[PDB]
């Protein structure tokens, strides 16, 4: 999810 | 040249762009400037918790190059997320065996606090007994003239790995594999003619730099298990994912 913010902006 | 691009007039365009990406000097700012900051006025500190931080903020910088490149930007996260936490222990070490190669990072450095770290871990993940091994690569890449084109085109070649589970649009993933092998190769054979079988040389190691990223993995998920370190760190989330 960390992973996902970072990549989801 | 090593730490350059050899006939800059010989060179894809391609890789140029590659290389564009990569700022080696806020790599090493950043690295000292953590550890500065988590050092000074500070009597203590756990040495082995304080590589995880460095080795967290690593990954933070690799997610960022990882999300900008050319690539990716074709890609969806879920497919993102898989790729890099595939290989992001396989960057590491070759980041690693960059800097300590192209760079002349050493093997430790005082604290300012009296108190030594070991930089040398950073690359070994936390296992001194690969050191061996992280030597007998970083000799094989220098006899091969490891250089600063080399290392991108690796890089990539390490991330954008078809063969990986789960991953639905894959085609992409192939494409792109697949010319930076071939621009590899055009590399050595224009750049360095001299080095026979370079392409094999480079591609024969990357084999060899994941079987080490193995080790050191597990020993990190094993260090997290103990209690050794914060749980809540991106670099936990990362060496959770395989589980």
């Amino acid at each position: 999810s960390t992973l996902r913010a970072l990549l989801t902006n | 040249g090593s730490h350059m691009l050899e006939d800059p007039l010989r060179v894809s365009p391609m890789i140029r762009e590659f290389v564009q990406s990569i700022d080696d000097r806020e790599w090493q700012t950043q690295l000292f400037a953590l550890l500065q900051k988590q050092t000074y006025n500070q009597v203590e500190v756990d040495l082995f918790e304080l590589m995880c931080k460095v080795l967290d903020q690593n990954l933070f910088s690799q997610v960022d190059w990882a999300r900008n490149t050319v690539f990716f930007k074709d890609l969806k996260v879920d497919d993102q997320m898989k790729l890099l936490q595939h290989s992001w222990s396989d960057m590491l070490v070759l980041d690693h065996l960059h800097h300590r190669i192209h760079n002349g990072l050493p093997d430790e450095t005082q604290l300012n606090n009296g108190q030594v770290f070991n930089l040398m871990s950073l690359g070994l993940l936390g296992v001194p007994q690969l050191g061996d091994y992280f030597n007998e690569l970083q000799n094989k890449l220098q006899d091969l003239k490891f250089d600063m084109g080399d290392y991108v085109c690796m890089k990539f070649l390490i991330l954008l790995n078809p063969s990986v589970r789960g991953i639905v649009n894959r085609k992409t993933v192939s494409e792109g594999h697949d010319n930076v092998q071939a621009a590899l190769l055009d590399y050595t054979l224009t750049c360095y003619p001299s080095v026979n079988d370079k392409f094999r040389g480079l591609v024969n190691i990357l084999p060899e730099i994941h079987a080490m990223a193995v080790r050191g993995e597990d020993h990190l998920y094993t260090k997290h298990c103990a209690g050794s370190a914060p749980t809540q760190t991106l670099l936990m989330e990362m060496l959770h994912a395989k589980r």
